[PDB]
This record gives structure tokens, C-alpha cells and sequence, in this order.
């Protein structure tokens, strides 16, 4: 179609394509949508070449794809007023994704960046996680807004929120941690798993749809392989480490108390002990104006 | 230990709230010392106030005064 | 019944105060059921509009106060609601220094795991409360770790000690304000919300950065903000030019089962 | 009213006199 | 834990004029300054523009150099202690002018255009600011005594006098004091021009010093021993 | 014995057989928060939220005897010494309480300090000019001494709740009211020798 | 001794008058000022307000009239900003008057060099660095960056070594003319700074450091 209608061969073929360039945005995350589990290697095949093809439509028009990407982002937000993790899909996942890759996400304000942020920010918070596909789907929003601040490495309140449920949830309380609102406590994973055989930690969005103790653990790896980097990253330059991490770090103490076995929280501890022995947590100093003349 | 009890825009004029009601409204212009008394008398202000200490309600009766004198018979040297 | 008590109910009543039990055991309310944390914050307006008509008193009102603000707080649909109603609260000219700073503390502990709309709310609110106490300000900031060029040897060395030594005194399960050592810690909490990913929430955050010139902020034009206004607000902006690309190229846009975008996820 | 507007305030205000080298205008 | 200051706004040092003479201050004396006017229109004598003129009054070519004057208040005018307002500059003509030059103006840094200041001066005895607010240059009444601070330490600047160091001059002094510092623009001459109202001459280096790098040294000691920064 | 009310940003004396304003001092631009008199009565000291102590001649509204800028924080308390006339005492949100002297305005004769909290609260003991007694909303009443160094409190008295007022009863006793209660120390013994929490509210004066 | 650029061993304190408008234009060749000339300039296409020569004439003259130049323990560079690097010779003696600084600014640029009957002005080939001591001090003035006292910047630094500042002598513009050679940046006076005043300072405190008087 792009070949056909390349804008040397008539006028008005600009248009076509950039309306074309909308149209294949919308594709790309329709397919996602469709069930793929029969073919996934087909789909993988298709689903990439086309986010290629977007990206050379997106590079001439990037004005036609902002405007549909936009759109988008109001439709969401529509469906969720009704729906709220009905709405959410495979194909929301995706599009978010793929506005990373065509998008400038290391920009303080950005048109297409900044509404999607808000909106991961509000499914991070307002979905209620009491699901482990909803947890999974958390799980995937976490790594994407991640990778919206690899660079900028902003700070996202709602990144602190997500982890401290997740983490209680799995623990399920403790009667330590009231302050922690969670919202299923029929979650909790099991004292007989052992924590030591290798799972994969990646999340399959097909096994979404799909979706025990197994896939219960999986996604639980992941996300504190999520919350390492934003200890490392984000949290440790930021200036409230020691409050940020604080209720994290009574919660990974947890884990290693009721299991010993398992290894990962171990390593964040002593790696989170590491950080605030040498940062140091002097009072700070802001008004120091410079004296007027 | 629980007890609950600067500056100010009129007729397009700031006027400081540090001033007497009467002789802070003296500054809008066309607004003398006698006009302003008669202003505040009519609009039922203690004269003894502060202009911070004027309530909205009070302002709004002050600026209908103003902007409506004779509605209110303002005597016509005043004006 | 609690949320029209106030407007809906007590004008209509001859004896209004026949609701003070009523009111004091749903501002008192302690039970199991997480649903139910939320009636004391909604009781405290219909309570407090008895105290201000008969001159009743509730006893230890502030340290009461005190314990219902909490993380559950920030994310209610009712924290504008609470918020106009602790202004009042702490618009007191009898309130002790350390019993504002505790409140301003606690907040902005609050505020590292809040939305961004509480956020909204707290940063001005903070503002007031600092800005009609002057005392405060040391929070904020505290002159003696400051580093001066003409300062003595013997000075560098006496504040490289006082750097080597410091602790947070700041108590977190203490539930007097009066006792939480607030005032003698410092608001580290709001220097990262400067850092926040939305711009305005970060520009808001700079204030603190900035001075005080502004008397007072209108708390009612940051109270009632929510995740669907904000959306509104920056979807209503027109696209003058085209938003910037990446240079960056990657190969799969998620992780297997050359570059990856999203590494840990997997079609 | 909006955030918006407040925002440009506290960023106007950073910006925000003969400085250094600065002559005095030309007429 | 001494409580902190209430408003900690930036607050603008107050302008340190000769009615407030209380108030703690370094006072730059440019004495015989040779700034004359003469209709050729009136222009400022320079000793190359107008070397027959000069010679045709009489006045040697010499010390006829407004250049040195314009140089010492750029360098004191610009000068940190004058942006912290703690510094006031004092013009005496070679004829007997008296100038008060206040901490305000800017100069122009071209010397042309700071010759037509100096007729308009001189002739306007006085000189506005653009907005119209303030008197920026203004002559005033000899002698120099009465517009001086009350209690205020006075030197010149003697190449034979004893080399000391400004700082430490400064430092040992009172506070309530302020120090008057006597700068010869002069290109050559005695330096007896002050010696009926100073009390005492001290030399700043053993080098000899032009007038806009002495003065300039002398303020930063201030700078440094006021902690003015 | 015309008594003075400290109401807004003015300050009228009533005369005590008319029970009625005598006198009017309008002259403060903020809120005035006191009208202590002196021991002889003739002069009349008052604080502002401003920070400025203005020292008036009682009733003679129009002149103005001495003018102090005690602090840029607000100044609630200001309290002639009762022994001696030329100190005069000014507590502030600084949480410093300066003694002033009305012979010397531009410096304070004594800053004592150590308060981590607002002091609107002072008190001179009868028989004892040299000690001075403060107390500030940390719940605790430090006592000064100032023939000493001063700046630190000799000792200091617990309230446990937020001190409204200190008034020294007599020489050796002094009552503390503070919070819902208020409670009578001894100075010799340093102990509450008695206290009662009648009142349901916070008693304040 | 007179200090030249041939010797790297002496501590010296180097500064460098970074962005001079300097520049000779024949309608006879003139030095060009902000004022003087501004039609030519607009006809040359130059902004009048980068075309004051009387800043680093100003400079110039605290620079050698400071003490520490009767000393001996101070060279000037001048870098101006059309590219031309001249070296300054510590025995120089330039007019105090401004007209007679012109007239020999447009002599050096074309004839590249002034004698007297060793050379007072030289224009030398750039880049500067290879004229600096070897074992050397490069830093410039930033209003922006953190205030230092330079008695205490040159007390700590090494004896061997010699410090350069980089002073612009321009009316306006942005602090990074020297990045590329300097290693860091300092602040000097929390006040804005002119380039006469703030050299005029530096000099004054490396007096104070090495004890020149």
C-alpha cells in the first residue's frame, strides 16, 4: 500500500498515507487484541514488521500518528470510566509500548508521552490488583513506565504505591503493616514453595487472558526485578531514599524471615543496606538566596 | 487551643488595608473625606475598622454605593 | 446520612445537639471493617458545625486529628472534604510550632506515596501553614549545615563533624504532635517532589526551592483536582508542532522468549 | 485558576536592572 | 538554636546617601579631579582633544586628563561594595567643585559619553535618573566635613607613607566608624591636596599605584574584612 | 485604676466609674496583642504581629515615648518588670524573650533563649527581680535568672500541655495554667504542690 | 625577569581576555566601536552591542597596572573573538586614553606585532594551550557557579603549577568560550561581575597569596 502510494506518484498521496499511517497504528494494536497463542511465532513475525513499517510512516507522519495516538488516549479513559480493567487489554499494553518506541519519552512535557504517563499512573494506583492477571497486567505497566524515565528518571509516587501492595499481597496480613491498604487477601502464596528451582521471570501477555502457584511466583519475580532498578536508578538519587525505602524495606525483611530460602530479597536488602550507609541524609538548604544588589 | 476568629482592589483602585475605611477610600479618585464618610454611614461600616477588616458583603454595599448615589439620594454637591 | 448531616439535616432540627453522641461515637468509630476507617473523617464536618452553633468542646481534639490523617487519607475521594475543614483547624493562633510542624511532617511523609491531585493539595496547604509560621521555616532548611567561604579551618572542621553525626529525629508512630520532634527534622520528603514526573506537580514543588514572596495560596482552586480533570485539562492544548522523535532504534519491541525495548515481557 | 497558569507564574519567576558590562541606552 | 529571621525574601541594601550618616561606610574621596567646561558648545578639557585651547588659558596640558576620574568610578562604582550598598564616592574638582555621586547611577562606559555628563553637570548642577526619580549627581556644598559621616576615620593614599595592609586596617578600626579613603586622580602632584582635613596618610603598596587600581584594592580589602562578598 | 482591653489593632482604657472608653490607641497597624501598664501606671507597652513594642504614655494617646522593633516575628507578650521600672520584658514567636531597657532601645539588655516553641507566657516573682519566669508552648516553664549570664534556663518545670499563662501567685509559688488544668509549683521544693482540671476547655487567662 | 611565553617552569598567574571585540574596518582602517560606528557595523552585519573595545582596554590597564605585574609574576593573552590570539607583554605601557588605544590596535592587527627602538604586542598562533605552562591552573569566571575566595583557591593549589583565568571581556553572553580548554569553572563574587572588576580582584587576592604587596 505504501509502495502504491508513495507521494511522488500523485497528488494527494501525502494525505493517504498519513491517514493510512493512523490506520496502521490502530492495526497494530487490533492484532494484539486477537488471540495469537495458536500462532505466536506467526504473530511475532507480523506484529514486529508492522511496528517497523509504523515507524517509517511515523517519521514523515509523526502529526497524523499524534493525532490518533491522542484519540486513543481519550478512548481509554472513556472505557475505563465504565469498564476499569475490563477495558484494559492486551492491545492498551501494546499501544503503550509503541509509543515509547516512536515517542520521545525523556521530555518533561511531551503531547502524546505525558497523557499515556498520567494514564499508567492512574491504572498503577485505581486498579484494584486483586487478580493475578490483574497483578500481571501491573506488573507489565510497571516496566513500561520504567522505561519511560530510563533516562529522565523521574520520580512516579504511584511506582512506590504499586510495590508495596503487590509485596503484601503475596505475604497475606502480617498485622505489622496497617498502613498498607490492600485489596485481596486470598493471594497469598503458599509457606511449601521452594523458591530455588528457576522460573522464568518473563510475563507472556497471551498467558494473561489465560490466567497457579507457579504463575503466582513468576509474576512475583518480576516485579521485584522491576523494583531493583528503581532502587538503583530513580530512588537512589533522589533525595528521600531513606523514607521511600523505608516500608519497602521492612517488607523484603519479610520475605527473607518467613522464607529463607529464597535469595532475591536478601540481595536487595544487603544492596539497599549499602546505598544509605554511604548516602549521606544531611538537613537540607533551599532558600540560600543569592543577596540582591 | 483551637480558637478561629493587605491590600485591596476598589472601583480599579488598590487601596491598603493598613488605612482607615474612610481615608483609605479617600484615594479613589472624585472620593473626598466628607463623600467617603457619607459612603461608609450609608453602607452601615464601622468607621473604626481597618480597610483589611472589611468583609465582602460590606465592599459590595460600598461599591453599590459608589457606582449608584442618587438610587441612594447622595446629596447632588457630593456628586 | 454523615455526608448531608451537616447541610441536609441539622439546620432543620430544633435541638441539633440531640446528634453530639451520635457524632462523637462515628468520630470515634474503631472497627475491623477497612470500609468503616473512613466515618470519622466524614462525622468531623457534621461534629464541628456543633462545636462552632453551641460552643461544645470535644476532648483532645488535635491529637484525634492528628492519628486520622494517614495514607488511607490521601486516596479517599473525601480529602477535599477533610482539607477545607483542617485549614480552619490549623488557622489557630493558640497552636504550638511543634504541633504544625508535626502536621506538615507527616504530610509530606504522606505525600512520597500519594497521587498526584493529593499532591496537588498538600503543596500549597504546606505553604500556608509555613508561611503564617515563620517558625517552621528551619524545616525547610537549617543555616547551620550551610558551608560559608570565609569560615575558619576550625569552622570546616566543626561542621564536617555535625555532617558526620546527625540522626532524623523525626518519630513516626508517636501520636502526640506535640512530642513527634518534627520541628527539629527537616522536609527532605518535598525536595523530591520537585522531582515528580508530571511538570506542574514539579513546577508547584519549586516553590519551597524559591522565596516566600506570595502571602497565602487559594486552597480552593487545588482542592477539588482529580486524574480525569488533568487529563482534561492537557487533552484540551492543540498540537502547534509536531512532538519530538527518538533517535534510537530497537529491534523488538518486547523481550524473547539486538535491542530490546521492554526487556522482562514477552509476547 | 488552572494549574497551568501557576506554573508559568513560578517559571516566569525564575526568570525574572544594568547588569555586569551593561551600557546605559543609546539615543 | 537561635531562632531564624521571620522573612527570609531577598531585601535590596538600602541606598547610603549623605543624610544617613550613622550608618557604617567606606567613603572614596577622588580628589582633584580635572573636569572643566569651555564653549568652543561646552565640552569637558581632555588633554589631547583640546591641548591649544587649554594652553590658551593658560592650564597645563598635564593635568588635564578627566579620563583618570572616569576610570576610578567605573572601578568603584562596579565595585561589590557598592552593589551591597556600603559605599559612597565624592568628587573634588581641581577648581573647588564638590560632587556627590550617588550609589545608584550608572556612568556611561564609553568616556564620551561620560564628557556630556560632566558639562551637563556642571552647568545643570545636577543630574535625574531616566524614570525621573532620583538625583544621581548633584554638587554639594563645600567643605567635605559636614556631608561625611559624624564619627569617621580619615587617610590618603602616600606613596611615602608606611606600606600597611587594608585589611587588617580596616579589621582594627571601630564599626560604629566609617574610613574615608583620599584618592589623588592626579596623574602628578604633592599629595598635600587633604592634608588640612585628614589625619593621617598611609601608603597601600610600595609599587607605585594608579588612582582606579589603588582604589579598587582598597575597597576589596573592605569587601574582605566586612565579609561583604 | 482604668483598665486597658487589647481588642483588634487597638487598645482602650475604660475608666473603672464610668465603665466606659476613656482613652483609644489606634496608632498600631496590626493586631495588638498587650496593654500591660507599668508599676506606676504612667506608661503603657503593647507588642503587634509585626514584631514592634511601642511604648505609650498612659493616657496621653497622641504622644509616643519609645518605639522598639523587638523582633520581625510577632510580639504577643510585653510585660513591665514590676521591681524595676527601666527593664521592660518582650516575648516574641521568635521564642527569644529580650529585657529590654528604656534608657538603651537599640540593643536588649538580656536575650534569654531555649525554646523550641512559641513563649507567650512571662512572669516576674514577687521578691525575686533577678528570676524570670517563661513559659512556652513545648509544655515546659523555664526560669531565668538574670543576674547570672542568663540565655540558659536554670531549671526548667513539665507542664505537659500547651502554657496559655504563668502567674506567680507569690514569692515562693506559682501557678501554671495550661491546657485543661492548671497546676501550682514551688520554686524551693520544684513540685507541683497541688493541681485541678475542673475545666472542660483549655484555660487560657 | 620579564615573563614570556617561551618559559613554562615560573608560576605566573595567566589571564585571558576570552572574546575581544577587536576588529579594524576601512570605509582607513579604525578600530570599530559600539558607538562610534554602528552603520558601518549594521553594514557589516555585526551587532553593535559585541563591539566595545573599551571593556578590554579597561582590563588591560588593571591587569598591567597591578602591583603583581610590577612583580613580574603576570602575562596577558587577549582572544578575540573574530580568532586572533595576541600576547601581551608585561613591560607594556598602553595609553591611558582610549583614541590613542585604538590607534595602536589597528597598527598591531596588520602589522601582527609592535617593537620598540623585544616585542610589546605579538599576535601569536593559537590555540592558547600550547603557549600556557606545561603543569597549569585553567578556570573561568561564572556568575552561575559556586562563589570561592581566590586567596584561599591559589593558597591551595600547588607552588609549581600557575593558574589561567579566562575573563570575558564581553558585554553579554554565555560562559562557555573557554570550556573546551578550561577544567572547571568558578564563581567569584556572588554579584554580577564586570571583566575590569573581577580581574581586578583575582590579581588582588594572588597578591595576597604568594605575598606580593
Amino acid at each position: 500500500i505504501i509502495k502504491a502510494y508513495q507521494p511522488k506518484l500523485a497528488e494527494g498521496n501525502k494525505e493517504k498515507l498519513g491517514k493510512f499511517t493512523a490506520v496502521l497504528l490502530r492495526h497494530i494494536i487490533f492484532l494484539s487484541n486477537q488471540n495469537y497463542l495458536k500462532n505466536v511465532q506467526s504473530f511475532k513475525r507480523t506484529q514486529n514488521a508492522l511496528i517497523s513499517i509504523l515507524k517509517s510512516l511515523s517519521e514523515k507522519y509523526n502529526r497524523e500518528l499524534s493525532e490518533e495516538c491522542r484519540d486513543y488516549i481519550n478512548e481509554m479513559q472513556a472505557r475505563y470510566k465504565k469498564n476499569h480493567f475490563d477495558a484494559l487489554s492486551n492491545g492498551d499494553l501494546v499501544f503503550f509500548s509503541i509509543i515509547g518506541i516512536l515517542f520521545s519519552t525523556s521530555d518533561q512535557y511531551h503531547l502524546v508521552i505525558t497523557p499515556a504517563l498520567i494514564l499508567m499512573s492512574q491504572f498503577l494506583e485505581q486498579i484494584k490488583f486483586n487478580s493475578l492477571k490483574r497483578i500481571a497486567f501491573g506488573a507489565v505497566l510497571v516496566r513500561i513506565v520504567s522505561q519511560y524515565q530510563r533516562i529522565s528518571k523521574r520520580y512516579i509516587p504511584e511506582v512506590v504505591y504499586f510495590f508495596q501492595k503487590i509485596l503484601l499481597t503475596f505475604i497475606v496480613k502480617p498485622l505489622d503493616f496497617e498502613n498498607i491498604r490492600l485489596d485481596s487477601y486470598e493471594l497469598g502464596l503458599p509457606l511449601d514453595v521452594d523458591f530455588t528451582k528457576k522460573r522464568s521471570t518473563i510475563i507472556p501477555l497471551h498467558t494473561l487472558s489465560t490466567m497457579p502457584v507457579d504463575q503466582c511466583v513468576s509474576v512475583l519475580l518480576n516485579v521485584m526485578e522491576s523494583l531493583d532498578a528503581t532502587i538503583s536508578t530513580v530512588w537512589k538519587s533522589l533525595p528521600a531514599f531513606n523514607e521511600i525505602i523505608l516500608p519497602i524495606q521492612q517488607l523484603l525483611s519479610a520475605y527473607t524471615s518467613k522464607y529463607s530460602d529464597f535469595e532475591k530479597p536478601r540481595n536487595i536488602l544487603n544492596k539497599v543496606e549499602k546505598l544509605t550507609k554511604f548516602t549521606e541524609h544531611i538537613p537540607l538548604a533551599l532558600q540560600n538566596h543569592k543577596p540582591v544588589s | 487551643s483551637l480558637v478561629v476568629q493587605h491590600i485591596l482592589r476598589l472601583l480599579n483602585t488598590n487601596v491598603d488595608g493598613n488605612i482607615k475605611i474612610v481615608y483609605a477610600l479617600t484615594t479613589i479618585k472624585g472620593v473626598g473625606r466628607r463623600y467617603s464618610n457619607l459612603v461608609c454611614k450609608k453602607a452601615d461600616v464601622d468607621l473604626h475598622k481597618r480597610a483589611g477588616e472589611l468583609t465582602q458583603e460590606e465592599l459590595e454595599r460600598i461599591v453599590q454605593i459608589m457606582q449608584n448615589p442618587t438610587h441612594y439620594k447622595i446629596p447632588a454637591w457630593f456628586l | 446520612i454523615l455526608l448531608i448531616l451537616h447541610k441536609r439535616i441539622i439546620p432543620h432540627f430544633h435541638t441539633p445537639t440531640k446528634l453530639m453522641d451520635f457524632l462523637t461515637d462515628s468520630y470515634n468509630l474503631q472497627s475491623s471493617n477497612k470500609n468503616a476507617g473512613v466515618v470519622p473523617i466524614l462525622a468531623l464536618n457534621g461534629l464541628f458545625e456543633l462545636m462552632k452553633r453551641f460552643n461544645l468542646e470535644y476532648p483532645n481534639f488535635y491529637m484525634k486529628l492528628y492519628q486520622i490523617i494517614n495514607p488511607d487519607l490521601m486516596h479517599v475521594k473525601y480529602r477535599a472534604r477533610f482539607f477545607r475543614l483542617m485549614d480552619v483547624f490549623l488557622s489557630s493562633t493558640h497552636l504550638s510550632a511543634h504541633l504544625v510542624a508535626s502536621f506538615i511532617k507527616k504530610l509530606a511523609r504522606l505525600t512520597l506515596e500519594s497521587p498526584p491531585s493529593a499532591i496537588v493539595t498538600v503543596i500549597p496547604f504546606i505553604y500556608n501553614l509555613i508561611r503564617k509560621h515563620p517558625n517552621c521555616m528551619i524545616m525547610l532548611h537549617n543555616p547551620a549545615f550551610i558551608s560559608n567561604p570565609f569560615q575558619t579551618p576550625d569552622q570546616v572542621a566543626n561542621l564536617k563533624t555535625l555532617k558526620e553525626n546527625y540522626v532524623d529525629p523525626f518519630d513516626v508512630h508517636e501520636s502526640d504532635p506535640e512530642l513527634t520532634h518534627a520541628l527539629d527534622s527537616s522536609l527532605w520528603e518535598l525536595a523530591s517532589l520537585m522531582e515528580h514526573y508530571h511538570p506542574n506537580v514539579a513546577t508547584l514543588a519549586k516553590i519551597f526551592a524559591q522565596p516566600f514572596k506570595k502571602l497565602s495560596y487559594n486552597m480552593e482552586d487545588f482542592l477539588d483536582w482529580n486524574y480525569d480533570s488533568l487529563l482534561n485539562a492537557e487533552s484540551s492544548r492543540k498540537l502547534k508542532t509536531l512532538p519530538t522523535l527518538e533517535f534510537e532504534a530497537f529491534t523488538n519491541v518486547f523481550d524473547n522468549e539486538g535491542n530490546v525495548y521492554l526487556p522482562g515481557v514477552a509476547w | 485558576r488552572t494549574l497551568r497558569f501557576y506554573t508559568s507564574k513560578i517559571d516566569q519567576q525564575e526568570n525574572k536592572r544594568f547588569k555586569g558590562d551593561d551600557d546605559i541606552p543609546y539615543k | 538554636q537561635k531562632a531564624l529571621p521571620a522573612s527570609l525574601v531577598p531585601q535590596a541594601p538600602p541606598v547610603l546617601t549623605s543624610k544617613d550618616k550613622i550608618t557604617k561606610r567606606m567613603i572614596v574621596v577622588l580628589a582633584m579631579a580635572s573636569l572643566e567646561t569651555h564653549k568652543i558648545k561646552y565640552v569637558l578639557l581632555n588633554c589631547d582633544d583640546h591641548q591649544g585651547l587649554l594652553k590658551k588659558m593658560g592650564r597645563d596640558i598635564s593635568e588635564a586628563r578627566p579620563d583618570i576620574t572616569h576610570q576610578c568610578l567605573l572601578t568603584l562604582l562596579d565595585s561589590p561594595i557598592n552593589k551591597a550598598g556600603k559605599l559612597q564616592v565624592y568628587i573634588q574638582t581641581s577648581r573647588g567643585i564638590l560632587i556627590e555621586v550617588n550609589p545608584t547611577v550608572r556612568i556611561p562606559r564609553t568616556f564620551k559619553r561620560f564628557s556630556g555628563l560632566m558639562v551637563q553637570l556642571l552647568h545643570k548642577l545636577s543630574i535625574r535618573s531616566v524614570n525621573s526619580e532620583e538625583k544621581l549627581l548633584k554638587v554639594i556644598k563645600n567643605p567635605i566635613t559636614d556631608h561625611l559621616p559624624t564619627k569617621c576615620r580619615k587617610v590618603t593614599l602616600s606613596f611615602d607613607a608606611p606600606v600597611i595592609r587594608v585589611q587588617d586596617y580596616i579589621e582594627k578600626l571601630d564599626d560604629d566608624e566609617s574610613i574615608c579613603v583620599f584618592v589623588g586622580a592626579m596623574a602628578r602632584g604633592k599629595d598635600n591636596f587633604a592634608d588640612e582635613y585628614v589625619d593621617e596618610k598611609v601608603g597601600l603598596s610600595n609599587y607605585p599605584l594608579s588612582a582606579s587600581v589603588a582604589c579598587s584594592k582598597f575597597c576589596h580589602g573592605a569587601e574582605d574584612a566586612w565579609n561583604i562578598l | 485604676h482604668d483598665f486597658a482591653v487589647t481588642s483588634s489593632t487597638r487598645v482602650q482604657i475604660f475608666s473603672s466609674r464610668t465603665r466606659q472608653v476613656i482613652k483609644t490607641f489606634s496608632r498600631f497597624k496590626d493586631v495588638v496583642y498587650s496593654a500591660s501598664f507599668r508599676s506606676d501606671g504612667k506608661l503603657l507597652c503593647a507588642g503587634d504581629a509585626t514584631g514592634l513594642v511601642s511604648v505609650y504614655d498612659s493616657y496621653n494617646p497622641r504622644t509616643i515615648l519609645l518605639s522598639i522593633n523587638a523582633s520581625t516575628h510577632p510580639t504577643h507578650v510585653t510585660k513591665f518588670h514590676t521591681q524595676d521600672n527601666k527593664i521592660l520584658a518582650t516575648a516574641s514567636d521568635d521564642r527569644v524573650t529580650r529585657l529590654w531597657d528604656i534608657s538603651n532601645a537599640y540593643e536588649p539588655q538580656l536575650e534569654l533563649t531555649g525554646a523550641t516553641d512559641y513563649v507567650r507566657t512571662l512572669s516576674f516573682i514577687p521578691a525575686a527581680p533577678h528570676l524570670v519566669a517563661t513559659g512556652s508552648y513545648d509544655g515546659l516553664i523555664r526560669l531565668y535568672d538574670t543576674r547570672s549570664s542568663g540565655s540558659t534556663p536554670i531549671y526548667s518545670l513539665n507542664h505537659d500541655q500547651p502554657v496559655e499563662n504563668v502567674i506567680a501567685v507569690s514569692p515562693t509559688q506559682i501557678v501554671s495554667c495550661g491546657g485543661n488544668n492548671f497546676k501550682v509549683w514551688d520554686l524551693t521544693s520544684n513540685k507541683k504542690l497541688y493541681e485541678r482540671g475542673n475545666f472542660n476547655k483549655a484555660v487560657t487567662c
